[PDB]
RNA sequence: UGAAGCUUUCAUACU
């Protein structure tokens, strides 16, 4: 897990030897793994590249971070408001700093991860201090231009 | 982080003995080729350096132990218990004020989510 | 050292942290009497520590009056500051962050969820200062005092209710003589009552209460504290009456009243002070004595069982089992004597996780050489063999090489690769 | 976008004079 | 995750 780098944000043009060919300049990528879905039978955008040394994986994570690969925000990492279609290049501290401009955050946010890879699932949950920050996130942040990924902010629970 | 904290404590001790706002022992040190990034207010350590300077100024008070001796806080446990009870009452009043502010914010959010947003009038 | 600047601010921060801990202890609600007594003892210990810190900080003002002339001088300044910065310009290779400058006194004055006790008060216990019969200040133990009174009176006609009725009097006639041996038991009963009063309220000022009791004993009890309408003025030491105040003032400095008797003011002053302290403890803790008397009456009126209760508070198909090599189990010592099932399952086991774990215990890698080997000593012997073989068949230049140093330059070709460096050094 | 329409950021309501301001 | 063997009264296909 230390020598392997988890890549997120892969489109349909990216393939299993294509990621190994793109990561060959960063370091000696020994193997590439792409988990296939059960309903569609294709990649879900997240994969893994197992290299030989941890320094090559660190250089690939520091070089290929927030890159625009196949029209997709590909990024390598070390393997009541709901935000969907978020970029995997952002972290919890980056999401807390991005959410601090609209309103005040009550605590540190959390992002959902896949049970197989564990880098990024695609959705996240963040809680605001009051309902005014949630309304400002649903008015402004729900549709704002993020890092090559159109996010969507919505209410997790609402009572009619 | 011990050397930076010691430098901040030395700057707070040297700046508290000044007779003016700009005529201090640290303003002339900035022009004497001494790098001090904690003097600018843009850094996060400046908020702690200001609290250290405030504590150094409060350590120079006449009831702080320079020319007088405290008798109520040092020789009366009942006065300390009354001060602790007053601090607990102030904390309870602050918690009640925060609960009232949260209730007012919830009432404003309930009133804003129930008003009609289709009756537009441009005058 | 900045004793007037840094040490005074540190003492003020410690006093503020102690006051914040006391306010957090007083703001929290209580549910039990023993936990409340432990919190009161911790608050009293924190108040004593804050008073000691304030007394230590209040004495650091002798050199401050001499150093204030040099500290407030605007002619000085950045010279000594630059000298202190050059003294603080040492090697910064100690890459270690210390966030416990102010967080450590905040954590020392706090408690945990498993045990509600502070870090200086971690060794404090309520069972070391109070007995089980007292109930952490709920009642008072009077069985030993009643046994001592029955041993001193030499009679079995005094029960616990009679002793409680005799001990309830404050200014009435005593049960025995004042010059008898009952004063030695009364002094012990007063010394126990003083400790019970000091244990029932640790947050109260005991020294101020003792000084007030001494002032009331000296200024009031020694000057006729019980006026009448021999009955006009009574003396506690001499145990005699007086006609008027002038006769009592003339007899207060008399020769039998000073030292010419066995109950004078010279020898029987401590017994009178102990009796006054016992009267003050009975007047201040009368509700606890009434609760102890009610508990004794409830224990006497109860039965044996009530007193004991008060003191106690489906199977796989035959083909799968025979065709599949099952019913036969192979065990391996390298794997915790884990017994494996049929031929095929056992073969995989050497490659599986558990066997690799078991082999790492000895420090021998998992390879194809160590397959179908289940015993420990066999594994270590085969590892010794393989080590010897491989280490032999490699090319080791250090011991295998022929150098001929230029020391003689025409002789001595028996030099190894290390002696050549020693000769060329 | 030339300003911000947030309520708690750049708005004020003086109840003593009953004046509402937004910038 | 997995191990589908053996037999006949079956019944169905190919030589
Ligand atoms: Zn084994």
């Amino acid at each position: 897990q230390d020598a392997t780098v988890y890549v997120g944000g892969l489109d349909e043009k990216v393939s299993e030897p294509l990621l190994w060919e793109l990561f060959l300049q960063a370091g000696p990528v020994v193997n590439t793994h792409m988990p296939k879905d059960r309903v569609t039978g294709q990649h879900q955008g997240y994969g893994f590249v197992e290299f030989l040394s941890e320094e090559d994986a660190d250089y690939a994570i520091k070089i290929m971070n927030m890159i625009k690969l196949y029209g997709k925000p590909i990024r390598v990492n070390k393997a009541n408001i709901f935000i969907g279609n978020l970029d995997p290049e952002i972290d919890e501290k980056l999401l807390y700093d991005t959410f601090s401009a609209f309103g005040v955050i009550l605590q540190t946010p959390k992002i959902m991860r896949d049970p197989d890879t564990g880098n990024s699932k695609g959705y996240a949950f963040i809680n605001f201090a009051s309902f005014d920050a949630s309304d400002a996130a649903i008015e402004a942040m729900n549709g704002q231009y993020l890092c090559n990924r159109p996010i969507t902010v919505s209410y997790a629970f609402k009572k009619d | 982080s011990a050397f930076d904290l010691d430098v901040v404590k030395l700057t707070a001790q040297f700046v508290a003995r000044n007779g003016r706002q700009f005529l201090t022992q640290l303003m002339q040190k900035e022009q004497r080729n001494y790098q001090f990034d904690f003097l600018r207010p843009q850094h996060s350590l400046f908020n702690y350096f200001t609290k250290l300077v405030e504590q150094y100024t409060k350590i120079l008070i006449p009831p702080k132990g320079l020319f007088s001796k405290l008798k109520k806080e040092a020789e009366n446990p009942r006065e300390v218990l009354d001060q602790v009870c007053y601090r607990v009452e102030w904390a309870k009043f602050q918690e009640r004020e925060r609960k009232k502010e949260e209730e007012e914010k919830e009432k404003e959010r309930v009133a804003y989510a129930q008003i009609d947003w289709h009756d537009f009038v441009v005058v | 050292m900045e004793t007037i600047l840094e040490q005074q601010r540190r003492y003020h921060e410690e006093k503020e942290r102690l006051m914040d801990v006391m306010a957090k202890e007083m703001l929290t609600k209580k549910s039990t009497l023993r936990d409340q007594i432990n919190s009161d003892h911790r608050t009293r210990a924190m108040q004593d520590r804050y008073m000691e810190v304030s007394g230590n900080l209040r004495d650091l003002y002798d050199d401050k009056d001499g150093l204030r002339k040099e500290e407030l001088n605007a002619i000085s300044g950045p010279n000594e500051f630059a000298e202190f910065y050059n003294r603080l310009k040492q090697i910064k290779e100690f890459h270690r962050k210390h966030p416990n400058e102010i967080c450590v006194p905040m954590s020392v004055e706090f408690e945990e969820l498993l045990k509600a006790r502070e870090n200086p008060s971690e060794e404090a216990q309520n069972l070391v200062e109070f007995t089980d019969e007292e109930g952490y200040g709920r009642y008072l133990d009077l069985h030993d005092c009643y046994l001592k009174y029955i041993n001193l009176k030499a009679s079995e006609k005094l029960d616990y209710i009679t002793y409680l009725s005799i001990f309830d009097q404050l200014f009435d006639i005593p049960k025995e003589r004042k010059n008898a041996e009952y004063k030695r038991y009364l002094e012990m009963l007063l010394e126990y009552l003083q400790d019970y009063t000091d244990r029932v309220k640790p947050l109260q000022d005991q020294n101020e209460l003792f000084g007030k009791i001494q002032a009331e004993f000296e200024k009031k009890w020694e000057n006729g504290t019980f006026p009448g309408w021999e009955e006009r003025a009574q003396r506690l030491f001499s145990t005699k009456g007086k006609s008027l105040e002038s006769l009592d003032t003339s007899l207060f400095a008399k020769n039998p009243k000073s030292k010419g008797t066995k109950r004078d003011t010279e020898r029987n002053k401590d017994i009178a002070f102990l009796e006054a302290q016992i009267y003050e403890y009975v007047e201040i803790l009368g509700e606890q004595r009434h609760l102890t008397h009610e508990n004794v009456q409830r224990k006497q009126a109860r039965t044996g069982e009530e007193r004991e209760e008060e003191e106690e508070e489906k199977p796989i198909p035959y083909w799968l089992y025979k065709l599949h090599g099952l019913n036969i189990n192979y065990n391996c010592e390298i794997c915790g004597n884990y017994t494996y099932r049929g031929p095929k399952a056992f073969q995989r086991h050497f490659a599986e996780w558990r066997h690799a774990h078991g082999m790492r215990c000895l420090g021998i890698p998992n390879t194809a050489h160590f397959a179908n080997v289940t015993q420990i000593e066999d594994a270590v012997s085969l590892w010794a063999k393989l080590k010897l073989q491989k280490a032999s068949e490699r090319w080791q230049p250090d011991t295998e090489e022929e150098y001929e140093d230029s020391s003689g330059n025409v002789v001595n070709k028996k030099t190894y690769e290390d002696l050549k460096r020693q000769g060329l050094l | 976008e030339i300003d911000k329409a947030e309520g708690k950021f750049w708005t004020h309501w003086n109840r003593e004079t009953k004046q509402f301001f937004l910038q």
